[PDB]
């Protein structure tokens, strides 16, 4: 008997049994709805200080594999699930999930009623919580702690997660019979792409890569100025962790960038910056979109995609400046959920067109912003 | 676009008889097609031969007709009601096969019939095993090595490509029929002999074999915007080899990475885009090699399937609801989810917080000669389905409620049984329908998860949770119920674990167990079915149980409550007709505002359907699981009645409990149930009854079989011994004694009591005598033979019966009658499978009329009190699975083996077993040679059979004795040898064509086996037969009409009745 508890904010209580590392954990608790998918989640730098909660009982079915992994670290604060199926069945797995989150150091609980959770956080919303897994755990400390927390809320954690130092990425995506393929040389890929390192997933690059971009990661707090100098054929805001309004730097570049004629795309919290950077304004919602069955529909073309999404703030619609045109929305909620520019050649999404867990549907996103570049070449 | 408006009219091609393989997943799906477009304002016109569906109510749609599923008699439908569109992707293969002959034979062309949710095109590009495999390649999507077939010497050298074993597989046919895994050239010719002639078009398909690899099914939906949704992903326990139908499957997915998955799903949706699919959905078959991941396309069902139902019922989504709103111009974004309070689209991919498991129900007992292993030819009658917050909990409950007796992992052999581990190698190794149970003993017996892996290719995953089930089970053995502390108790639920099982591994009463987790208050809660694993609320009230901490009944305190047990999985004898039942008692009693409660778990059928009542539990039906319900929802009166033996057989238990069981009461059934309680109440009410006797020894048996009289029925399998030589015959092989009445006709009485009053529902009789079991007999409504006076005498009996028994609600009564004296056969107090009919031919909804007596509503008060007598005949003909088993000998006994039934309808006897039979996929025709072997006692009558098939333009053939009979008449038929006389032989004739027709009765153990080849030519050659003289002199009237002249709905009928 190894005991894990789990305390949310509101004094409720969870108690099952450790999976992964001895110790506590504190953070925004979240539900994600994904049947498929755990490993890349977990993986995933937005979840950067959130308490996972998986909707599927079941979790670790196939197991491990270094292709799954979405950064070079696992981001989640704490994993939350029914159940830790005895074995891992599948040919991809090279380590066992309880394994795995040991060697990551992750505090994991297993065997609660996490519907009774997820239908918590869905009628009360987002709480903060935290785990406890050793011999003894004490459920007045957990309360203590998860009360603690400062929240999400005004939190920036894209600085927290940025590169040190600005890289070159030049991979492309993985194929079933070859495998994560070498990464190309620099000669090999026809455009430039500069990427703002917000906690960018591996996924968003390698599809870049994909179609012809060859990129410099930046951190974060890189100025407009120094990345101008690069002489970028395009610009890329990946997504990351916290609140994107306390993100200055960003946005103040991001406004530099906007009186250029260079063509930027932000994905979900670089969809959140380009929207702040153009006058508009983001919220905390309830409880956000975590899942991947999330129907999305592209106003325009009156054609529905299921996504894969990861948000827990938004751009509110009625706050768009008239510069911004609403170019999809949510079909679970009516949320915003892209915009384009009506002046520039900027536009972003707030899912992830990059999956990776999740529906290939929005891939088609990054193909128009190959479209702008090559048009921002002609010139 | 919204809907269609250059539409008005819709006919729904239905599905026909339930046969193995096409069964109650199209009445669901039907009623559910009927509901939809009848809720968009279109016209609904539908034709299902099949009476015992909830779609063929007449308040179901505008024009119902219940006649032959025939392309002559549905144009004679179209030709009538001018519908302006088709929509034939609800009702199986037979309606695939109709729309698609009714395209060929231009009669859509003729009456400028639209087809909608799917094309002809498409159909026929996923139907054509040729054209699927072409397309495949074209969208790069790998299928299996193969090759296609028209005849032997293609398919030959197709094996000869391919290899054995290889896997046959027909065009244009599901569920496995006519296909086969060949393991050797004998097996090889058998099947694609019998595949080639079953194909709608002449065709094979022979691959390589993928067996053992992993198998899944994926259900999408697509729209004409281009929208599309995975509406849920199946993994299949059992691995390749063995159908899907035949399979233990299970949702979602799970051994599958989100990287293979989303290949899987492109890779669906790819194939619904190349076949054309683009208004309605569809299930897509692969083939996944554990090894590496490598992808292989097997098939894909452009219609709704057992499949999509079982998805339906596992997500939430009503997938056939959706589709058929898709085939008249909507898009799934502008349909709203239905669970989910309408609140989102059903545009959206579901996602669930439980596994669902579904188990198929097989019934090889009642199929002694028959191959009982399992391949890719369904062999299953039914199954039934679980829901668990794991996998181990929803495999369990699943078994619990298969109705087969086991309370879970059941042990198969002793542990003390030398041979044991081999008998259970070779039960893993050639999967049969017991291989589950051998799983659990394999471990028990010491063998490893690999070991069990390397014989069965069944997913280590899987099977580590079945090893941990047992070695838990080994722990309450030793602890015993000591040992059964609040903690490890609630461990074994949370696991599955029924009190039953866990009564007989501690040695005690499943009642212990029972009373043990009320001590420690540890019941299960119920969560509820979304479809969006809990990320919006829903004001359905769909639920499963499980053992965890929050609980989302939330009882009405409100409404008086009426519950409803279901059967369980669907089974030989126990069908959809209960089903239907139980449907009706909801609907009624729901409509009188009572809140009306259903608790089943057949995924198939109408009654798990959320809408068809207030309040659904989808549960085993066992006394552990109903007592949770009731202990929560404190209903007013609970109905075990409707739903066959399986709630019956809880009657007694449940009232023990406390349970408030409305109806007639568990004594009273027991009453009529127990040989003995109900002899001396046939004889209390001074009523004919056979002779009977209750021998305990051989010696016992000749010597009270002398008082009571040959022939003999020996109900312990039923059997029925003509002398003193066959009894111990019997006996050595091989206790009620009763005394076979021979020439006689049997009869069936449907009726209602109040308390007050009898209702008499329908009194038929059959076409087969008595000793033909009465769910094998065809019949007629009103009789066509029987004296008034003789059937009054009955109906004074059954009213006699009724209120000395206490009946409180259905009831049925069978009689024989020999020399113009009535004999009580049997009485069972509730409903029974020929209710569906009779209110069907009446026009009285039987089932909702006794459900509002069981309530406490009167015959006088509701206004039915006189039985109808309708202006036509209604013949009710059914269909035997025999062609499923060729090496069962396909004759009528005092054993049920029928799967379905169909309706006639004729002013006429003659014209309703017309409709009746052809309704019944006969191969009847109106000239050719027919064959005439018949029994002696038959050889009388005969005569007069050979000259109405003379009038007809037959020309005759006969055996020997018959033969000479036929001589003596005046009639010469042209002599024919039996196998061993000569030749040519019956064998060789009917091998050759020769015969249109056969007429083959038999009499005693030793006859019927020689006799043998004649039926088994018979119906391997697809020709008419006849096992009884009346069903021949049946067939011969029916010749006199024809059943495709006049077609009439259900409304009219209905009105046609004073
Ligand atoms: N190449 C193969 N090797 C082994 N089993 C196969 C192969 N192809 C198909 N099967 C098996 O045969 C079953 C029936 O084939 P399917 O194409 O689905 O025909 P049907 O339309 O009659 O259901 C599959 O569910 C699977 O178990
Ligand atoms: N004594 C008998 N004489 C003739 N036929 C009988 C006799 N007993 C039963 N049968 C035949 O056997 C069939 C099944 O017997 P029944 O008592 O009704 O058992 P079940 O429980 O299967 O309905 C009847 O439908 C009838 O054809
Ligand atoms: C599957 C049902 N049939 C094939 C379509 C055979 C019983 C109808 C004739
Ligand atoms: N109602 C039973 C089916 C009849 C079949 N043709 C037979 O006589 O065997
Ligand atoms: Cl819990
Ligand atoms: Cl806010
Ligand atoms: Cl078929
Ligand atoms: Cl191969
Ligand atoms: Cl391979
Ligand atoms: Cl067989
Ligand atoms: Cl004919
Ligand atoms: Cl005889
Ligand atoms: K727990
Ligand atoms: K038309
Ligand atoms: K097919
Ligand atoms: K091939
Ligand atoms: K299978
Ligand atoms: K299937
Ligand atoms: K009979
Ligand atoms: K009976
Ligand atoms: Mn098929
Ligand atoms: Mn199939
Ligand atoms: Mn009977």
């Amino acid at each position: 008997i190894k005991s894990a508890l789990l305390v949310l904010e509101d004094g409720t209580q969870f108690h099952g049994r450790a999976i992964g590392a001895t110790g506590s954990a504190v953070g925004e608790v979240v539900f994600n709805t994904s049947m498929t998918g755990y490993q890349e989640i977990l993986t995933d730098p937005s979840y950067s200080r959130q308490i996972v909660t998986l909707t599927y009982p079941h979790i670790g079915n196939v197991g491990t594999n270094d292709a799954d992994e979405e950064s070079s670290q696992v981001h989640a604060q704490g994993l939350v699930i029914r159940d830790l199926p005895l074995i891992a069945s599948n040919f991809r797995n090279t380590e066992d999930l309880s394994s795995y989150l040991k060697r990551h150091n992750i505090v994991a609980i297993a065997d609660i009623d996490t519907r009774k959770l997820t239908r918590l956080l869905r009628e009360k919303g987002a709480q903060n919580g935290c785990i406890i897994a050793g011999d003894n755990p004490d459920a007045a400390l957990a309360l203590e702690k998860a009360r603690a927390f400062p929240g999400l809320n005004g939190m920036d954690l894209a600085k927290e997660v940025t590169t040190a130092e600005a890289y070159s990425w030049t991979q492309g995506s993985w194929t079933l019979t070859g495998g994560l393929p070498e990464a190309k040389k620099e000669d090999e890929l026809p455009f430039h792409v500069v990427a703002y390192d917000f906690g960018a997933k591996r996924n968003i690059l390698r599809m870049l890569v994909d179609r012809g971009c060859r990129l410099t990661i930046v951190p974060a707090q890189t100025s407009a100025e120094d990345v101008l100098k690069m002489n970028p054929d395009g610009i890329f805001l990946s997504n990351g962790p916290g609140d994107p309004a306390p993100c200055d730097y960003a946005i103040t570049a991001i406004q530099k960038f906007l009186e250029t004629d260079i063509p930027v795309f932000g994905i979900c919290l670089g969809h959140q910056l380009l929207a702040l950077a153009s006058g508009a304004k983001t919220v905390k919602m309830k409880f956000g979109h975590h899942g991947g069955n999330h129907p999305v529909k592209d106003v325009e073309k009156n054609v529905v995609m299921i996504t894969a999404q990861n948000h827990g703030f938004a751009v509110d619609e009625a706050t768009l400046p008239a510069n911004l045109r609403v170019t999809h929305k949510s079909l679970f909620d009516g949320t915003l959920q892209g915009i384009h520019r009506t002046d520039k050649p900027a536009f972003s999404f707030q899912g992830h067109p990059e999956a990776s867990p999740g529906p290939h549907d929005a891939a088609p996103l990054f193909d128009h912003f190959i479209e702008l570049i090559e048009q921002y070449r002609k010139t | 676009m919204p809907k269609r408006t250059d539409i008005k009219s819709i006919l729904i091609l239905g599905a026909g008889p339930i046969v193995i393989g096409q069964a109650c997943e199209f009445d669901y799906s039907g009623a559910q097609a009927c509901k939809a477009l009848r809720e968009e304002g279109y016209r609904v016109i539908l034709v299902n031969s099949n009476p015992a569906t909830i779609m063929t109510d007449p308040e179901m749609a505008d024009a119902t007709y219940i006649e032959p599923i025939h392309w002559e008699v549905v144009r004679k439908i179209i030709e009538k009601e001018r519908p302006d569109a088709v929509l034939p992707t609800m009702g199986g293969q037979t309606a695939l096969n109709c729309a698609l002959e009714l395209e060929r034979q231009g009669v859509l062309e003729e009456f400028g019939v639209t087809m909608i949710g799917a094309t002809a095109d498409a159909i026929d590009k996923a139907e054509d095993r040729r054209r699927f495999d072409v397309a495949m390649k074209k969208i790069g999507l790998e299928t299996a090595r193969s090759g296609i077939a028209h005849t032997m010497e293609e398919a030959l050298a197709v094996a000869a490509d391919v290899g054995f074993p290889c896997i046959i597989r027909p065009s244009f046919t599901m569920g496995g029929s006519g296909g086969g895994i060949a393991y050797n050239r004998e097996e090889f010719e058998e099947i694609c002999a019998r595949g080639l002639d079953l194909s709608p078009t002449k065709e094979l398909l022979i691959d390589e074999s993928l067996i053992g690899w992993k198998e899944y099914e994926m259900e999408v939906v697509r729209d004409k915007n281009d929208n599309c949704i995975i509406v849920c992903s199946i993994e299949n326990f059992d691995a390749m080899g063995i159908h899907t139908g035949d399979s233990i499957t299970v949702a979602p997915a799970q051994t599958l990475t989100d990287k293979e998955y989303q290949i899987m799903r492109n890779a669906s949706m790819a194939v619904l885009r190349e076949i054309g699919v683009e208004t309605g959905g569809s299930n897509v078959q692969f083939a996944v090699n554990p090894k590496n991941g490598r992808l292989i396309v097997i098939e894909m069902n452009p219609r709704v399937s057992r499949s999509s139902a079982l998805a339906s019922k596992a997500t939430g989504f009503p997938i056939a609801k959706v589709a058929a709103k898709l085939a008249v111009g909507y898009t799934l974004d502008e349909l709203m989810n239905d669970i989910t309070g309408g609140r989102t689209p059903a545009s959206f991919e579901p996602s669930i917080d439980y596994v669902v498991t579904k188990i198929p129900r097989f019934n090889f007992e009642k199929f002694a000669g028959a191959n009982d292993r399992l391949t890719t030819q369904m062999k299953s009658v039914g199954e039934v389905m679980a829901i668990g917050r794991t996998q181990q909990e929803s495999l369990q409950k699943a078994l619990r409620g298969l109705e087969v007796g086991a309370t879970g992992f059941d042990p198969k052999v002793s542990l003390d049984d030398p041979e044991a581990l081999t008998k259970i190698r070779r039960e893993l190794k050639d999967a049969g329908a017991d291989r589950i149970w051998y799983i659990a003993d394999a471990f028990r017996a010491g063998l490893s998860v690999d070991g069990v892996f390397n014989l069965t290719n069944i997913d280590r995953w899987f099977l580590v949770q079945i090893e941990e089930l047992v070695r838990l089970e080994e722990k309450v053995a030793e602890v015993g119920i000591t040992g059964l502390n609040a903690d490890f108790l609630r461990q074994l639920k949370r696991k599955g674990f029924a009190d039953a099982r866990l009564a007989k591994l501690a040695g005690v009463r499943e009642a212990e167990i029972r009373k043990l987790r009320d001590q420690y208050d540890l019941h299960p809660v119920y969560k509820r079915v979304d479809t969006c694993a809990a990320e919006f609320a829903t004001d359905t009230a769909y639920m499963y149980s499980t053992y965890e901490e929050e609980c989302e009944a939330n009882p009405s305190t409100d409404r008086e409550k009426i519950m409803v047990l279901g059967g369980g999985p669907n089974r030989i004898g126990q069908g959809i007709e209960f089903d239907y039942c139980c449907v009706h008692a909801s609907l009624a009693l729901r409509e009188d505002g009572y809140e009306t409660i259903m608790v089943n778990c057949n995924p198939e059928t109408v009654s798990t359907d959320y809408d068809t009542s207030d309040r659904l539990y989808f549960e085993p039906v066992t006394l552990e699981d109903v007592l949770e319900i009731v202990r929560i929802e404190k209903p007013k009166g609970v109905i075990v009645q409707y739903g066959g033996q399986t709630p019956l057989k809880l009657a007694r238990a449940l009232e023990a409990a406390g349970v408030p069981v409305i109806g007639t009461s568990p004594d009273a059934i027991d009453r009529a149930e127990d040989r003995e309680r109900f002899q001396h109440a046939v004889e209390r009410l001074k009523l004919k009854q056979p002779a009977n006797a209750t021998v305990t020894a051989i010696e016992m048996a000749v010597e009270k079989a002398k008082e009571i009289g040959y022939p003999l029925v020996v109900r312990p399998a039923m059997e029925i011994v003509y002398d003193e030589a066959d009894l111990r015959r019997y006996f050595q092989t091989a206790v009620l004694l009763d005394h076979f009445l021979d020439d006689a006709v049997e009869v069936d009485v449907d009726a209602i009591c109040d308390g007050e009053m009898v209702l008499i529902g329908g009194i038929m009789e059959h076409i087969e005598q008595a000793g033909v079991h009465s769910g094998d007999s065809a019949c007629s409504l009103p009789a066509y033979t029987l004296s008034q006076e003789i059937q009054d005498v009955m109906r004074q009996q059954v009213q006699k019966l009724a209120f000395e028994l206490q009946v409180r609600g259905l009831m049925n009564v069978q009689f024989a009658v020999k020399n113009n004296e009535v004999y009580l056969i049997e009485v069972n107090p509730r409903a029974a499978r020929t209710v569906p009919f009779v209110s069907k031919a009446t026009g009285v909804p039987l089932a909702k009329v006794a459900a509002r007596v069981m309530a406490g509503k009167s015959l006088a008060e509701q206004g039915v009190t006189k039985e109808v007598i309708p202006p036509y005949y209604s013949v009710k003909e059914v269909v035997l699975p025999f062609n499923k088993f060729p090496g069962v000998d396909p004759l009528l006994g005092p054993e049920m083996r029928s799967t379905g039934e169909v309706m006639g309808v004729g002013r006429t006897f003659a014209e309703a077993f017309a409709k009746a039979q052809l309704g019944s996929n006969s191969t009847m025709k109106k000239h050719g040679r027919a064959l005439l072997s018949v029994r002696e006692g038959d050889k009388e009558r005969v005569v007069d059979l050979a000259a109405k098939l003379l009038k007809q333009g037959f020309e005759l053939d006969a055996t020997h004795g018959t033969a000479i009979v036929l001589g003596e008449a005046g009639i010469n038929p042209r002599l024919v040898n039996k196998v061993h006389e000569g030749r040519p032989h019956i064998q060789d004739r009917i091998k050759n064509g020769e015969y249109t027709y056969i007429i083959n009765t038999t009499s005693g153990r030793r006859a019927i086996e020689d006799s043998r080849v004649i039926r088994r030519s018979a119906l391997q050659y697809k020709v008419h037969y006849d096992t009884t003289l009346n069903g021949g002199f049946a067939t011969a009237m029916a010749l006199n009409a024809d059943a495709t002249e006049k077609v009439i709905s259900v409304q009219e009928m209905h009105a046609q009745i004073k």
